[PDB]
């Protein structure tokens, strides 16, 4: 029954806080910077390294202010939290591609209304 | 998908650890206990960002161990069905494709792949191309996919991908 | 190579090869090696030719590690060297020691020479001892609960220059005081009789003295005689300055200037 | 706004002494200089006399509330 | 250990009464 396409999740996960690829990337980078210092400490595990090299290959923007602006210009809408991560991470070109990938956008908003948002997201990319 | 939620956990601390570094020792124990593990309720946990507070240690009767119900603010990665992410292809085989969704590895079969993407066993690097040889997909390429299934192999998540929906390849 | 399975090509010079000496024919100790090679240690390896066989340099019956300087697996030779060498003002010192024996090397250095040595209470702890006076030494047991971080463990060249050097200078400032005395380490029984023996010679003028105790280092004794009744008042020397009546002064002279204007009250 | 008695009942004193003795027997740091003894129970008694036991008692009330009292806060009977 | 904390001790001040007059020496300059 758990299918994110139809906007359904358990009760505990419904009250979660979404994270973007750049956000998690900078969080892990800062954690690494803090951990590497303060000698006599247990070093990072393979999980941290794989997650780092996995999120580093999808960092659409390095500036934190870019993350702040792209979340601010998005939260003003009426979309759910789930629509804040996938759409901000994939960065599709045209509204048709976004509507095809995410079935929730089908009929939820107009075409130009989503195309303008996608163009803004593309421009915000570094 | 990565998320930031508030979790709780308790750890018994042996009395030998009492002293001026009690809180530091509790934090150190917390770090090396709930990092990298996985559970079927909240999913795979990456790491811990910060700790909310340290509960009141209730010393057990007749035992020196004391438990601290700490509530930590850590991140978690619990992919669901239907989500679409961008991963990287790790290996190409005739049986199927292998990718790496961060701390998880999925797998797509030839049946999911359209008939246009044929095999290239003659060439040294296993790759799939079309008749015109315009589009090329190989390893170390940011290729998207769709999570159509989930699985947890005793705290080891292993989902399954798919390649039927359009607009799934090179961006 | 076909039988032993260990040719001289594998064993190189300089690499330490264990030569298990199990027996000796005449003078040396000819034993077997790890790879089934007859390791014959000549008299040169042990330094014994017309004397008792080398037992301290070559382990008889057991395996003794030595520098491998000969590849003679096929020839039933083992040129293993039995010798260990073959295998191959404000003076902060160091110590890679107990407490009773450490005191034997503290009375020679002059004031200001700080020495760092491990602790003897727990783990990952250090104790900084700095020369205070003749026989008085403060053993700051850093976990004198001096709270610090863990990054300082790598470089220990600033903990003494941030908390010991200024404190040492302030303590030494009192050593050169005009009215200074010791009285056998400043005992409570000997410092009281002096106050009553010195007042009779000058009942009008009430002088003062300063001395540091021996059982509790870091607590000076500033006594005075307001009347025909003695009184004692301790004072602590903090890293930044002093601690008299709860106040902390920046300079050493500040405490003295503030003391000569507050002892007139009836108390 | 604690309304419980400011004295340590015998039950609480006994339990605190026993728990501290158990902790000391499990190689825990002491809170008083040892004059040359080894029985953990005696060390616990000495700490109680010196008012340095790192334990706080939680007296539950019938209604459900509770009050946290520290050993170095209330008066000891014996 | 045989070397307990020495700087952590609380210096207790002694009380008393001495109704004396003001006839002691003056102060000095801090320079």
């Amino acid at each position: 029954e758990e299918d994110a396409s139809q906007l359904i999740f358990p009760k505990e996960f419904e009250t979660a806080e979404t994270l973007l690829n750049s956000e998690v990337h900078m969080l892990l980078e800062h954690r690494k910077q803090q951990n590497e210092s303060a000698e006599d400490e247990q070093e990072l595990s393979e999980v941290f390294m794989k997650t780092l090299n996995y999120t580093a290959r999808f960092s659409r923007f390095k500036n934190r202010e870019t993350i702040a602006s792209v979340r601010s210009l998005l939260l003003q809408k009426k979309l759910h939290k789930f629509e804040l991560a996938c759409l901000a991470n994939l960065c599709p070109e045209t509204a048709e591609e976004s509507k095809a990938l995410i079935p929730s956008l089908e009929g939820r908003f107009e075409d130009e209304e989503l195309q303008q948002i996608l163009d803004d997201i593309q421009t915000k990319r570094s | 998908m990565f998320y930031h939620i508030s979790l709780e956990h308790e750890i018994l601390l042996h009395p030998r650890y009492f002293g001026p570094n009690l809180l530091n020792t509790v934090k150190q124990k917390l770090f090396t206990e709930v990092e990298g593990t996985c559970t079927g309720k909240y999913g795979f946990v990456i790491a811990v960002t910060t700790i909310d507070n340290i509960g009141a240690g209730v010393i057990q009767p007749g035992r020196g161990f004391v438990l601290y119900p700490v509530k930590y603010k850590a991140i978690v990665f619990r992919p669901f069905k239907g989500e679409v992410v961008d991963a990287v292809v790790t290996q190409v085989n005739k049986v199927g494709l292998f990718t790496e969704i961060g701390p998880m590895s999925c797998f797509i079969s030839r049946h999911s792949i359209p008939s246009e993407m044929e095999f290239d066993p003659n060439s040294n690097p296993p790759c799939y191309k079309t008749m015109d040889e315009d589009i090329v997909i190989q390893q170390d390429d940011e290729i998207r996919l769709k999570i159509v299934g989930t699985r947890v192999d005793k705290n080891d998540i292993f989902a399954i991908g798919s390649l039927m929906d359009d607009y799934l390849g090179l961006v | 190579n076909m039988l032993t399975k260990e040719t001289p090509e594998t064993f190189y010079i300089g690499k330490l090869i264990i030569c298990n000496v199990t027996g000796i024919a005449h003078i040396g100790v000819k034993t077997r090696l790890d790879n089934g090679v007859t390791g014959f240690i000549p008299t040169k390896f042990l330094s014994d030719k017309v004397v008792k066989r080398p037992e301290e340099r070559v382990k008889v019956g057991m395996t003794v590690h030595c520098r491998i300087m000969k590849i003679d697996i096929e020839k039933f030779s083992a040129d293993l060297t039995c010798r260990t060498s073959d295998l191959m003002i404000a003076h902060p010192s160091f110590h890679n020691i107990n407490f009773k024996q450490a005191e034997k090397m503290m009375e020679t250095m002059d004031q200001g020479d700080v020495i760092i040595r491990p602790s003897s209470k727990g783990e990952n702890h250090l104790t900084v001892t700095w020369k205070v006076s003749d026989g008085i030494y403060q053993h700051v047991d850093v976990r004198a609960t001096l709270w610090i971080n863990s990054e300082e463990f790598e470089d220990l060249d600033e903990i003494v220059a941030r908390y010991v050097q200024p404190m040492a200078s302030f303590a030494r400032d009192l050593l050169n005081h005009k009215y200074y005395q010791d009285c056998s380490g400043g005992d409570r029984k000997k410092l009281e009789e002096l106050l009553i023996k010195t007042k009779k010679e000058k009942p009008t003028f009430i002088p003062y003295f300063i001395c540091a105790c021996k059982e509790l280092p870091g607590k000076f004794l500033l006594g005075y005689q307001p009347r025909g009744k003695p009184r004692i008042e301790y004072v602590t020397v903090t890293p930044e300055g002093f601690r008299y009546r709860g106040q902390i002064f920046p300079t050493v002279n500040g405490l003295f200037r503030w003391f000569k204007d507050h002892y007139q009250d009836p108390v | 706004k604690r309304i419980t008695t400011p004295y340590m009942t015998k039950y609480e004193r006994a339990r605190v002494l026993g728990t501290r003795a158990l902790q000391i027997a499990m190689c825990a740091p002491v809170m008083v200089e040892l004059e040359g003894e080894t029985d953990p129970l005696l060390i616990a008694m000495k700490e109680l006399k010196a008012r340095k036991i790192p334990i706080i008692i939680r007296r539950y009330l019938p209604d459900g509330s509770y009050e946290d009292w520290g050993v170095d806060e209330l008066i000891i009977s014996d | 250990g045989a070397t307990p904390a020495y700087g952590a001790w609380s210096p207790s001040v002694g009380s008393g009464m001495t109704p004396g007059a003001a006839g002691f020496s003056p102060s000095a300059a801090s320079d």
